[PDB]
């Protein structure tokens, strides 16, 4: 009488990891577990543990591992996953590595809000008055902040990068007492950029 | 004119398409400059006499990657010491920021690198005991179990991940008590429990050596490692 030999599971992606695009939507299937048992026995598959339970369910009789939630590359970059195959006998268990892959998903948010400053009249051209500062928590190209003025103002420009404020020509405050301008923080992704509005108050004084 | 000089702003982004982060698996134990990432891919020109980018690793924890700037290339960096995924060290992934800023405007830009460290089979099991007894009375039936000494980490254990480190237990003839694995089994090799097989007789033999192997359950029957222990059953009147 032969006894029985649990089942082992075959996938690669346990001797490293399983990259899944925190993009993907609930209800798509990220990959399919294989499983071989030498007695040839019908294996039924699936989730075990909370954080698995949590993102992921299994189709028993396929093996087809599918999005039951959506996942988030700011909250969580990668985690540990164990999935189940029984052959009605036993229950096998393995763990995989899941890395989230990113995808440009948040706009920037401005710092220290709201915008206000007041400055002479006779400030001289050249001048930096003020400092803008926006984070943005995606990566690389997603979460490198640009700033402008939308439109540009003819008295005031906004270093792109380091959102230094400068008067860049004569104010005249008979003319213009105060001006509201729009500032735009604006990552750089290539395909779908995010971008972010703040005002910023200048008011000229006597 | 808007967006002319956008042409300025793209040093420093990917000079390829997909997803933002650059991720590698390297072996575990892998030799000093063994390369982690053989072109990071960013727009520009790092190092030489008119650069337009300058590279370097922040949140580089231990020092475990070396940047060579020109080549745009990440090394391991391990002389004098391994880089381990077993315990204690326990080292399953490094993660790595590649921080680019661009000369000619002043922005920077962060490429983050995650390196996925994969096991090898590099241990073998190791026994708690250097030998292992048991004592049956003579009247013991067959089929009993009469040894379960390897319950609970007592027996082998391996610091490997996955099958790796999964052991199984095989009984092995014993030139010098030939009748001794003919006597005892192991018929679940999980467990290496051990039972009677045939009937005792102490009138006749009062001792056994049975000669136990665990081996690992490596894919590559070729990398399984193997370690041996001999259990001595003795019997009682
Ligand atoms: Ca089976
Ligand atoms: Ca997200
Ligand atoms: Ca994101
Ligand atoms: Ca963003
Ligand atoms: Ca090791
Ligand atoms: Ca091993
Ligand atoms: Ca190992
Ligand atoms: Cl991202
Ligand atoms: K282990």
């Amino acid at each position: 009488m032969q006894v029985n030999r649990l089942p082992f599971f075959t996938n690669h992606f346990f001797d490293t990891y399983l990259l899944i695009s925190e993009d993907t939507p609930v209800g798509s299937s990220v990959t399919q577990l294989l499983a071989r048992d030498m007695d040839n026995d019908p294996l039924v598959f699936g989730v075990s543990g909370e954080e698995a339970s949590r993102f992921f369910a299994v189709e028993p009789d396929t093996g087809v591992v599918w999005l039951r939630q959506p996942l988030d590359r700011e909250t969580k970059s990668e985690f540990t996953v164990e999935f189940s195959v029984s052959d009605h006998q036993g229950v096998i268990t393995r763990k995989v590595n899941i890395q989230v892959g990113g995808v440009n998903d948040n706009a920037p948010t401005f710092h220290n809000q709201p915008y206000s400053v007041r400055i002479p009249e006779n400030t001289p051209v050249g001048t930096p008055i003020f400092i803008v500062n926006a984070t943005d928590p995606d990566l690389g190209a997603g979460g490198s902040v640009l700033y402008s003025f939308q439109p540009p103002s003819p008295f005031f420009a906004i270093d792109s990068a380091r959102g230094i404020v400068t008067v860049i020509q004569e104010l005249d405050y008979e003319v213009t007492q105060a001006y509201q301008l729009t500032v735009n923080a604006t990552d750089q992704d290539k395909t779908r950029p995010l971008s972010t509005l703040a005002n910023l108050a200048i008011i000229i004084t006597d | 004119m808007q967006y002319d000089d956008d042409w300025q702003y793209e040093d420093c982004k990917l000079a390829r398409g997909g997803p933002p982060a650059t991720i590698v698996a390297i072996d575990e134990e892998s030799r000093n400059g063994t390369i982690l990432v053989d072109n990071m891919l960013i727009k520009g020109t790092a190092g030489g006499p008119d650069p337009t980018i300058e590279l370097s690793l922040k949140d580089n924890v231990d020092y475990w990657v070396l940047l060579d700037p020109v080549k745009q290339m990440l090394f391991l960096n391990s002389t004098g010491r391994v880089l381990d995924r077993d315990p204690p060290m326990n080292i399953h992934s490094i993660v790595v920021q590649v921080q680019c800023v661009n000369k000619k405007v002043g922005t920077v830009i962060y490429h983050e690198v995650r390196i996925v460290v994969r096991d090898r089979n590099d241990n073998s099991p190791t026994f708690k005991h250097e030998s292992y007894y048991a004592t049956v009375n003579e009247l013991t039936p067959v089929g009993t179990t009469i040894f379960t000494g390897f319950s609970g980490d007592n027996g082998a254990t391996d610091i490997d991940d996955g099958p790796n480190g999964q052991i199984e237990y095989v009984i092995q003839y014993n030139p010098e008590d030939p009748t001794s694995n003919d006597t005892f089994e192991i018929p679940l090799m999980l467990t290496g429990n051990v039972v009677l097989r045939k009937r005792l007789n102490y009138e006749d033999k009062t001792r056994y050596y049975v000669i136990i192997q665990a081996n690992d359950r490596a894919q590559n029957l070729n990398e399984r490692r193997t370690t041996t222990t001999t259990l001595t059953v003795d019997l009682e009147h």
